[PDB]
RNA sequence: GGCCCUUGCGGUGCUCCUGGAGCGCUCCGGGUUGCAGGUGCCCGAGGCCGA
RNA sequence: AGCGUGUAACCCCAUUCGUAGGAAUUCCCAGUAAGUGCGGGUCAUAAGCUUGCGUUGAUUAAGUCCCUGCCCUUUACACACCGCCCGU
């Protein structure tokens, strides 16, 4: 794992302006719907086989 | 020696897996053989391959060692060689599981006897490889009644487990004496299916190669897959009239479990046969008769 | 006495020093059990090499100059100031 | 360096006025250690217990009389503590002590037996010197059990009052009885 | 204390080189590898000579008179020896490699065949020099290696067996009649080659 | 049990390359992080950076 | 039903003795007719040339065989058999 | 095999053939005759130390494993071999291992938390 | 430059201590702990047998420390003595001359030889031997 | 010269009391003969199929025994009886060697697994003793009043234990001293190959004082056993056409692409009469024959206490007491001198001449001062010889009798 | 310990005699070189594998 | 300390208190006798019982056939030694 980081050697994380979230979120939760599709897809496809 | 050992047991496992193979092959062969010296048709399964079969019978000759079997790997040194057997017991033993124990010496000619300590049992199977013992045997006891017996044959041979039953000791009854301590005659009975055959093995190799006159009899009778052992001594009195007296322990046996390793391997060897008694028609099944 | 693996100093004879005198010549036996040493003084003394406590004194009636030991044999050699050899 | 038992008992000054024994008591310089207690294999073969030190085998003759068996460090504690008692009641060297005890303890001929049913009869034998010193060891140490038990005394001023009485050559202990008895029947058995 | 010094050599008759007997006959001279043993057949005996060599003997040369001998390695380095005294007297070093020493029957000269020459020395005289042999001469005659010597008995001219088919007889001095004088007839190597008891008539 | 019947015939004196730069720990072969192997000159670029 | 003793092809000194003195039933004639047959059996063999030729060329192999294992074989027990000595001084023996 | 089956002669030489043949690892098994005729010149290599050391996964590749023996890395019993050709026999087998005060040693030991600097460097 | 150290292991039963030997002062310590503060101190001497062995001067310029695992008391105590006994040998061997090391290898196996070399104990009984002695058992 | 056995010899003894000499091959067989009528009386052989590596005899003679490379166990037979007494099994690994007590009868016995196990005989209760190694095991000897044992190992440490209490008397570094050259086919150099190589031979003197050792090199090292440190070292060849003599290989033969010791080989085995294989270390056959590598195959010291022998690649080497090698004189002073030797002779005192010429180590002078004595004063002089010069004076008279035309 | 235009630091380019393996050279001498029988050698891939 | 993935006691330092099982009989030789704790219930057996694993660790003995018994024998010619079992 190696979670551990020193003090001196962390830096701090990137701030989101609200703008570029709704874009981030959008294109994960589409992304999560695509991938739910084809995997189900894929069933019918070993099924009907 | 601990490198020598893994490799021969690889060497013991890989002959094992081809046996049923080096079966077949040989028994198409044969089938060969007798439509050369008898004319008539190849057999249509041996029709292909016919020559290679024919070459091989002009290469077949009594020098070679025939087929493998692995009964006959794990017994190597049966006839050859006479048998050496240690007998112990399980971590603090009762009054009455010494005395068993020491009883068992007495029957089996050779055997010798260990205090059980703080012994693992790993470590007691290394020093019984290393200083050539045999064959070794575990008692449990009940309540102060033997109650199960393990045999294992050390050089990675098949262990047997047994479950005893009604136990007479010769300490329970006075005054009997001493015992014979020849080499005994042995007689089996009652053993006719492939696994009777099986166990009837394990319980012979146990003992040397008797004298012709010796008087000492031990009778292991099958009767509904139980085992009943027996120690006679005969006198003839006159011609065909003999004199049998009971001396030495008397108990039954009950086999339910072998495994191909020994009794350190619990965890790795395979099972030959196991007993099952949950089976629908178990009630009804007997595996040492047919 | 140095360790000619490490050079590290492991010990000297005598409680201060050895003799008086300059040291004119110092030889150890083929066993590593003696060790002899020679002054400018005119003495002569036998160390034990271990643990170094002196053995015994020879007095010389001249002074040393050279010293050489043949191992094998025992055989201390001695040259004199008065021209002389002694064995 | 100087190797002293516990220490503080020196070994170098401990010497033995018997010349039969002294190659069966373990006491000098190269069987020196500082405690009694060493991990050591001394039964695995015949006469190698008589390398064994001396209070080693003490502390192991003391484990089996009147103890649950397998308790050596308390043993051990007890035997400093007879040595503590030892040296403040007397003021010489407790190994001494115990040396001269053993010496004086250990019989010089013993009666064989012949046993039937009816009577026995009997033969004075001579005792090898490892017998003579394991029955020493024993006799003490049974001494100093049954002094020390049922009675307001801890067995380490009983077993030093042994071995303080036992080097003397008095007829108070145990040991001295017990020998001076077995040496009478072997007299009157010649 | 620890005094001991080396007796003998057992476990080995011989190694390799040419086997020679003594001026009266009674010994024999093998070499054993790095060393060489003088059997005594008239006393039943075995004597290793101390000297040792770095290399495995091939030739060994023995004077007429008895005293003197000559041990060359493989390596090409020499050891004049005396046998009376079993000591090393000298060493020396040929060039190259050499088939076979041999003395002169009279004493006084000895050939040495290497290469595809033959160089004659001088004896070895009382004087001693920080150079053990004196060379006198050289010949120059067959195509290929030399590989055998014989002197008559005269000691007047000498004969050289060789590899390339041919033997070459040569003269100790330079006689008008007879420079030197070479003989084929062959379609193998030389091996040998020998003169009758008085006279130059020869074997090949 | 497969796994158990293969430490029967494991070798001891067996012998890989990926052995010399790693170590077990307790008996278990953690594959640790590599390095980044900052220099000085960039750690002080990243500070700017950050402020 | 007893453990059957097998057959060893090894055969010591004891046992070989014991063979020959049961069928002949004096010590030195029950020797003279085993040397008898050992030396028929001998002559038989070199009569054949197919046993002959094959037993040459199996020792040719067997000892090159040998040299690559860096003789290390499993050895053959040593056979019983007949010798004849003379009565003669023992100085010939060296 | 042309010899009659019948044959003692034929039986004690079948015989002799195969344990010599079994010992050296060239013929699985000693059966018939007929693996005898199975044994090839590449039988001879399987036999070599290189690839025997391949097989007890000492090595992982056939350069690698003429390198060790050549490095003086790898001994049969006390002795050390250097040369690659040499036949190792079966009960030869069990005793080929790493020479001691070796580098190679050093990882083996180090990987499974068993360096000892006193017994292994001595 | 470079820091001079040794690692060694020492074993007794099922207790196994490794020790760590590097350029220092003098100081030993067992689990974050001095010498004398281990338990129990009945074997305490068991515990200090090198250094009277061999003096303060010897053990004056390295740092031990010593970390102990499994088994009881006396089997630890005894692993402590084989690892600290070992670890001084090793380092006086590897970063010092050999003649010094000799001499101490030689009084701790002339002392105790259980102090280098461990000798775990193994099966070893009469009923593995047939009756009788060696020879003239079944004549 | 006997040749009953097939294969190669691996060891050879001699009985204690008769003219019997036991030898074990790789035949499977132990084969006894006795120097009376030349006869191979007794042969030994294993029940099962095993090839013997070494052998050792009992002071007493009765007892036979031999150890195996495979079955890795010790076979005892009894002498005359020529039956198998016993199989002694609990070594792991191929024996390295036997040795019984000479004057305890037990065996002392060494293998691979790092011990020396100790076996009793004459024990009504089998007991067996095992002493522990940290390396491999390679020789084991005992010194010949048999109170000290001697263990060569692999890492070159010779390791002397006391055989009744089970203690290591003292240890002895050797590596150092076993100078070892690199063979013109070694790729590695003369120290990484020394680095993995230990003694192979060990040999007491007959006082004991001394240990002999010997392996794969041209030194024989003599050790002083009490101080443990190297007396001396000899050189049993000098010879330079034998491989690994040096240790640093000569830069002339270089060139580009090495030292090209295979045409040199090829050379070399133009001698013909067989074929080379590969792979065979030793014999015809082998390819390394021409130049065999100089090896100490074995030492051994004669009891009578004169002379050494050993067994190497060139031969059979033997070494013997010689005066001129050292002066060592007992007792000397400024009056001791062959002068005053011959003056006492001329006033016929002849005790303080034969004690003065005593106190010298010059075997003529003690010669002269013996045959000038007369008859008839022989059992003065002797009467007045004090107890410590008797053993000198046997030892010159033992030394006489070889040399010397009065033998009575 | 010594060092004073220095360094617990690093690198280069030439020279450094073949055991057999650069033989043959003081003088003298080098001119007229004065068909036995041979028949060789080479030709096997099957993994108790590792990755 | 050491075995045991199915949704520590014992010991140790200090404080206080304060005067056990006949006659017979069985078993046991080294990490053995004896003490102490901690787990599992594994297709048989096992519940106040069965079996693992660790901790501490001894006294005596290493040889005779006297008693109580058992197994065998009294028909490979080195040297040396030895020189016929008996009865119905
Ligand atoms: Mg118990
Ligand atoms: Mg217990
Ligand atoms: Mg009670
Ligand atoms: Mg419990």
């Amino acid at each position: 794992k190696a979670g551990k980081v020193p003090k001196d050697r962390r830096r701090p994380a990137v701030i989101r302006e609200p703008h570029e979230r709704k874009i981030l979120a959008l294109l994960d939760a589409l992304s999560t719907v695509h991938s739910q599709k084809m995997k189900k897809a894929k069933e019918q496809r070993h099924l009907h086989n | 020696m601990l490198r020598r050992e893994a490799r021969l047991r690889r060497e013991y496992l890989y002959r094992k897996a081809r046996e049923e193979a080096q079966r077949s092959a040989q028994e198409r062969k044969e089938r060969l053989r007798r439509a050369l010296e008898e004319n008539r048709l190849i057999p249509t399964e041996l029709r292909r391959e016919a020559l290679a079969l024919q070459g091989s019978l002009e290469f077949d000759d009594a020098g070679g060692e025939g087929v493998t079997s692995h009964v006959d790997d794990e017994y190597r040194w049966a006839g050859v060689e006479d048998p050496k057997v240690m007998i112990t017991t399980s971590r603090d033993p009762s009054s009455r599981l010494k005395m068993f124990a020491k009883e068992l010496k007495l029957v089996f000619p050779g055997a010798q006897r260990m205090n059980r300590g703080r012994h693992e049992v790993g470590a007691l199977v290394r020093a019984c490889k290393a200083n050539g013992v045999t064959d070794l045997l575990v008692v449990h006891e009940h309540r102060g009644t033997p109650v199960g017996l393990i045999v294992s044959h050390l050089p990675f041979g098949p262990t047997a487990y047994f479950t005893l039953c009604n136990v007479v000791m010769r300490h329970d009854i006075p005054d009997l004496g001493t015992m014979s301590e020849a080499k005994p005659h042995l007689i089996t009975h009652g053993f006719s299916s492939r696994l009777g055959k099986r166990v009837s093995d394990i319980l012979r190799y146990l003992f040397p190669v008797p004298k012709d006159d010796s008087h000492r009899v031990i009778t292991f009778a099958n009767q509904d897959d139980y085992i009943s052992f027996r120690h006679h001594v005969y006198k003839k009195t006159d011609h065909r009239n003999v004199e049998l007296t009971e001396v030495g322990p008397r108990f039954e046996l009950k086999l339910y479990m072998i495994r191909l390793g020994t009794l350190e391997q619990e965890a790795t060897a395979d099972v030959e046969w196991r007993w099952h008694p949950y089976t629908n028609t178990a009630r009804k099944r007997v595996f040492l008769s047919t | 006495v140095y360790n000619m693996q490490s050079g590290i100093h492991r010990g000297s004879f005598g409680k201060d020093q050895a003799h008086k005198g300059s040291v004119r010549g110092v030889a150890v036996d083929g066993l590593n059990q003696l060790t002899v040493t020679t002054g400018s003084e005119g003495l002569l003394k036998f160390w034990n090499f271990k643990n170094k406590i002196l053995i015994h004194s020879v007095s010389l009636s001249s002074s040393p100059n050279i010293m050489l030991l043949h191992r094998d044999s025992g055989i201390l050699g001695l040259a004199l100031d008065d021209f002389s050899i002694s064995v | 360096p100087d190797i002293k038992l516990f220490g503080k008992w020196s070994t170098d000054d401990v010497q033995i006025n018997d010349i039969s024994l002294q190659d069966y008591i373990a006491v000098k310089e190269k069987y020196a250690k500082y405690l009694p207690h060493s991990a050591g294999r001394y039964a695995a073969k015949r006469f190698r217990k008589a390398q064994c030190p001396i209070v080693e085998r003490l502390t192991n003759s003391m484990m089996m009389h009147g103890r649950n068996n397998g308790k050596k460090l308390m043993t051990v504690r007890i035997v400093k503590h007879a040595f503590e008692i030892i040296h403040l009641l007397t003021g010489e060297n407790p190994l001494q002590v115990l040396v001269n005890a053993i010496i004086n303890s250990g019989p010089r001929e013993d009666s064989t037996r012949i046993g039937r049913a009816g009577t026995v009869r009997r033969q004075a034998v001579d005792v090898s010197p490892l017998r003579r010193v394991n029955q020493a060891i024993w006799l003490l140490c049974t001494g100093a059990r049954e002094a020390a038990f049922r009675n307001i005394k801890t067995i380490a001023e009983c077993l030093a009052d042994e071995l303080i009485n036992a080097a003397k050559g008095s007829s108070n202990s145990y040991a001295i009885k017990k020998k001076d008895e077995l040496e009478r029947v072997a007299k009157s058995n010649r | 204390k620890f005094a001991y010094r080396f007796s003998n050599l057992l476990g080995t008759v011989y190694r390799r080189g040419n086997l020679n007997f003594t001026c009266d006959g009674n010994s024999v001279i093998s070499p054993v590898g790095n060393r060489v043993t003088v059997f005594d057949l008239k006393n039943n005996k075995s004597d290793t000579l101390p000297l040792a060599t770095r290399y495995n003997v091939k030739c060994v040369g023995l004077s007429p008179d008895g005293r003197l001998a000559i041990i060359v390695d493989e390596g090409g380095d020499a050891l004049l020896v005396s046998l009376v005294c079993r000591s090393v007297l000298h060493h020396f070093h040929f060039k190259g490699s050499v088939h076979s020493v041999s003395f002169s029957p009279d004493g006084r000269k000895f050939v040495v065949t290497k290469g595809n020459i033959a160089q004659m020395y001088h004896a070895p005289g009382k004087k001693r020099e920080f150079n053990a042999f004196v060379l006198d001469k050289t010949y120059f005659g067959p195509y290929d290696e030399t590989t055998c010597i014989d002197w008559t008995d005269d000691s007047r001219c000498f004969v050289v067996g060789s590899k390339d088919m041919s033997t070459w007889v040569f003269g100790a001095e330079r006689w008008d009649n007879l420079i030197y004088y070479a003989l084929g007839g062959h379609k193998d190597a030389i091996v040998a080659c020998f003169f009758e008891s008085n006279s130059l008539d020869l074997y090949s | 049990k497969a796994l158990r019947k293969k430490a029967l015939e494991k070798n001891p004196d067996e012998f890989y390359y990926k052995m010399t730069r790693v170590k077990l720990q307790d008996g278990v072969h953690i594959i640790k992080e590599t390095k980044e192997e900052v220099t000085p000159e960039q750690l002080k670029l990243m500070r700017t950076q950050d402020v | 039903d007893d453990v059957v003793r097998k057959e060893k092809p090894k055969e010591d000194a004891y046992e070989y003795k014991k063979r020959l003195t049961l069928d002949h039933e004096s010590l030195a004639e029950i020797y003279e007719q085993e040397y008898i047959k050992l030396n028929q059996q001998k002559t038989a063999e070199e009569e054949n040339p197919e046993h002959v030729e094959i037993q040459k060329m199996m020792d040719s192999l067997f000892l090159k065989l040998d040299a690559l294992s860096n003789f290390h074989f499993i050895p053959k027990p040593p056979v019983p058999e007949i010798k004849v000595v003379s009565n003669l001084p023992a100085i010939t023996m060296e | 095999r042309d010899l009659p089956e019948r044959d003692q002669f034929r039986v004690r030489a079948s015989a002799a053939l195969l344990d010599k043949l079994y010992a050296l690892g060239l013929v699985p098994t000693r059966g018939s005759l007929e693996l005898c005729d199975f044994v090839t010149a590449s039988s001879f290599c399987r036999r070599r130390l290189p690839t025997v050391l391949l097989k007890l996964r000492m090595a992982q590749h056939l350069q690698a494993a003429v390198a060790f023996v050549e490095q003086g890395h790898v001994r049969v019993g006390p002795d050390v071999v250097t040369d690659p050709a040499f036949l190792v026999t079966r009960s030869m087998e069990d005793f080929v291992t790493w020479v001691d005060s070796s580098k190679i040693k050093r990882h083996v030991l180090e990987y499974n938390e068993e360096r000892d600097d006193f017994d292994l460097e001595a | 430059g470079p820091l001079q150290s040794v690692q060694v292991f020492g074993r007794k039963k099922t207790a196994t201590a490794v020790a760590h030997c590097k350029r220092g002062n003098g100081l030993i310590k067992v689990n974050g702990r001095p010498l004398e503060m281990i338990e129990p101190r009945t074997l305490q001497y068991k515990l200090l047998e090198p250094v009277l062995l061999l003096g303060k001067e010897r053990f004056a310029g390295v740092d031990i420390r010593v970390r102990v695992k499994g088994g009881g008391h006396v089997a630890q105590i005894y692993a402590i003595r084989q690892s600290i006994s070992k670890a001084l040998v090793a380092y006086y061997q590897k970063y010092v001359d050999e003649a010094s090391k000799k001499e101490i290898k030689d009084i701790l196996i002339q002392y105790d030889r259980t102090l280098l070399v461990a000798d775990p104990r193994r099966c070893e009984s009469k009923k593995f031997g047939g009756p009788g002695a060696r020879a003239r058992y079944q004549k | 010269t006997f040749t009953e056995h097939s294969s190669g010899v691996t060891g050879v003894t001699f009985t204690a009391t008769g003219y019997v000499v036991v030898t074990s091959s790789m035949d499977g067989t132990v084969r006894a003969f006795d120097l009376h009528r030349y006869r191979n009386f007794r042969t030994f052989t294993s029940p099962r199929p095993t090839q013997f590596s070494c052998v050792a005899v009992d002071a007493s003679g009765e007892i036979v025994s031999a150890g195996a490379q495979d079955s890795f166990e010790i076979f005892v037979w009894s002498m005359q009886t020529g039956r198998l007494l016993d199989v002694l099994s609990g070594h792991e690994g191929p024996i390295s060697g036997l040795c019984f007590n000479p004057m305890k009868s037990v065996l002392a016995s060494a293998s691979w697994d790092k011990t020396v196990r100790l076996w009793d005989m004459f024990d009504s209760w089998r007991t067996k003793e095992t002493l522990a190694l940290t390396s491999d095991a390679l020789a084991v000897t005992f010194r010949p009043d048999g109170a000290e044992l001697a263990v060569a190992t692999l890492n070159s440490q010779i390791t002397f234990w006391d055989p009744e209490n089970a203690v290591q008397t003292g240890s002895i570094e050797g590596r150092h001293d076993l100078k070892t050259g690199r063979k013109e086919l070694d790729k590695i150099t003369a120290k990484h190959a020394a680095k993995g190589k230990a003694f192979t031979a060990l040999c007491y003197s007959a006082d004991g004082h001394s240990i002999l050792a010997g392996g794969m090199s041209k030194f024989v090292c003599i050790y002083h056993v009490r101080e443990q440190i190297l007396m001396k070292r000899f050189e049993i060849s000098c010879n330079l056409s034998l491989d690994a003599m040096e240790e640093f290989l000569n830069r002339r033969k270089m060139t580009e692409f090495g030292n090209l010791a295979l045409i040199d080989q090829d050379a070399g085995q133009e001698d013909g009469v067989a074929i080379p294989l590969p792979g065979v270390r030793k014999g015809d056959m082998s390819s390394r024959h021409f130049k065999p590598e100089i090896r100490v195959t074995s030492l051994r010291f004669s009891p009578t206490g004169r002379c050494w022998a050993a067994t190497t690649t060139e031969g059979l080497l033997i070494y013997s007491l010689d005066t001129r090698v050292l002066f060592d004189p007992f007792e000397l002073d400024t009056s001791v001198t062959p002068g005053r030797v011959r003056e006492a002779l001329r006033q016929q005192d002849f005790t303080r001449a034969i004690l003065m010429a005593l106190r010298l180590n010059e075997s003529k002078l003690v010669q002269e001062a013996l045959e000038a004595v007369p008859r008839g004063e022989i059992e003065v002089v002797t009467s007045s010889l004090p107890e410590l010069y008797v053993e000198k004076v046997l030892e010159f008279l033992a030394s006489s009798f070889e040399v010397s035309r009065h033998l009575e």
